[PDB]
Formats: C-alpha cells, structure tokens, sequence
C-alpha cells in the first residue's frame, strides 16, 4: 500500500 | 519538592526535585524525562526565566508548582 | 491559507556525510497566507500534527532531487540564504506525480503568488 | 557582524550587529534606520522566522547575510 523509506547514504554539496 | 513541568502543550512532566536543587539540576532532569537539552529547554517561573546558578527556594518554587517549558526552534 | 503543494514525505538527518532516513514520514506541504509568506510546513503522519513549520521567501531556498543513494525518491531542501541543508523522501507509492510536486514546490518558494 | 535587512519594498539596509546579539536589538536597529515598529518588525531567516529572546547566530546568521523583513498590512477590505 506505501513505499518503503530509503537507505543511509553519503551525501556531498557538490 | 515535585515540580509540575508544563510543555508547550497540554503535556505536563512532573519531577521530583528538593527547594535546595539549582536550576540547572532540574533543567537535567527534563533531559532525562524528555532529551531536551539545556539550551532548547527553558524554565520559566512566575514569569521569570530561572537563572542558573539558583535554588528552586530562590524563586519561591515550591512542591507540585507549575513550571513553564518553551522549546527553541526545532530542526532547521 | 490555502495549501501551495502537498504530498506525503517523511524527514531524514544528516550527520557529517550521512544522511539516514527518519521512520517518522509526514506529508511536505506549502501554505501562503494573507502576508503572501510562503508556509514550509511539514507534519508527521504519525499524529498528522505540523511539526514544522517554516516561512519561505522568494529566492530564499531551492529544492532539488538527491542523486547520491538512486532507488526512491529523495529531495534535499538548500536555503540559499540560510546555508541550511534538509533531507526528505517522498513516501508516493507513484513517481506519476513526483516531478509535479517537485516543481511545484520550487515554484511555490521561489516563484510565490 | 552587519547583515543585509531587505525589506518588502526591495530596498536593503545593512545593520551592523554581532552574533550574540538578540533579534530585539536587531529590530531596534532597523527602527532607527527606517522608523518601522517593533511590532511591525517581523525579521525572517534561515526560513524560519526570528523569535524575539533568540540570537543571530541561533538562525545561523552570518555577516552580510540577506534577513527577510515583514511589515504589517495595518488595513483590511
């Protein structure tokens, strides 16, 4: 019925 | 000495504490009930934020008195 | 008072170089009111209560997608002048309508009624 | 530690304030260099709006950063 959250990542400002 | 801690809200947290304990010490123990640290917590008496360094008996707090929380800005 | 955007995301905190999703999904949603302020508000499902809520100026942040982790749908929130930097995934079973909230958002903070 | 106050009229005012100073004295200050009412004084940043009692640097507000300034309507249809 609803999606599943997402997964740890790295996030970068690039 | 037991103190009422009123939230923003309706919610009230209340914590057994002594007329000797400081400001400090009871800021602690909403920490323990809640997680709000110091700075995002703040107690307000009669009107009159509470200045650490100062008893419960400073600012006439006595047992199951009401205490005024306000939350900083939360998140961003 | 009337709702810009709305569509259900939840949070995610970002902690050095890691961003991780928060289980507490919400719904993103954008109000402009009476003082032609634009409302970031953003309330959990949970209660379905505004947790946050934040006024938004023209120009003042820009909304992107997160090409880091592809799988889902993950937006990132950049106040250009706030140097803030926020993390949220959209919780739409349907991408048929990511991209509409998507631009909207933007439009809606960055090109206000 | 100035920041540029811009107002809803597009002009700037730059405020010359310190980090540790509070939202009230800013407002103060853009009285005295507009003549706008603390009461109609509503200074926004980092998207969310200053609360009075907080600090610049509570809203992570740097040097010549941009403060959006709100003025009451005053008036109604």
């Amino acid at each position: 019925q609803e999606p599943e959250p997402p997964e740890p990542f790295e996030y970068i400002d690039d | 000495m037991q103190i009422f801690v009123k939230t923003l809200t309706g919610k009230t947290i209340t914590l057994e504490v002594e007329p000797s304990d400081t400001i400090e010490n009871v800021k602690a123990k909403i920490q323990d009930k809640e997680g709000i640290p110091p700075d995002q917590q703040r107690l307000i008496f009669a009107g009159r934020q509470l200045e650490d360094g100062r008893t419960l008996s400073d600012y006439n707090i006595q047992k199951e008195s009401t205490l005024h929380l306000v939350l900083r800005l939360r998140g961003g | 008072n009337k709702y810009l955007v709305e569509f259900r995301a939840g949070k995610m905190s970002l902690k050095g170089t890691t961003v991780t999703p928060d289980k507490r999904k919400g719904l993103v949603y954008i109000q402009q009111t009476d003082d032609s302020l634009i409302h970031f508000c953003w309330k959990d499902r949970t209660s379905g209560n505004v947790e946050d809520d934040l006024i938004i100026f023209p120009d003042d942040c820009e909304f992107k997608r997160v090409p880091q982790c592809p799988s889902g749908r993950v937006y990132v929130l950049k106040f250009k002048a706030g140097s803030k930097r926020l993390f949220f995934w959209m919780q739409e079973p349907k991408t048929d309508q990511d991209e509409e909230h998507c631009r909207k958002v933007n439009e809606y903070l960055n090109n206000p009624p």
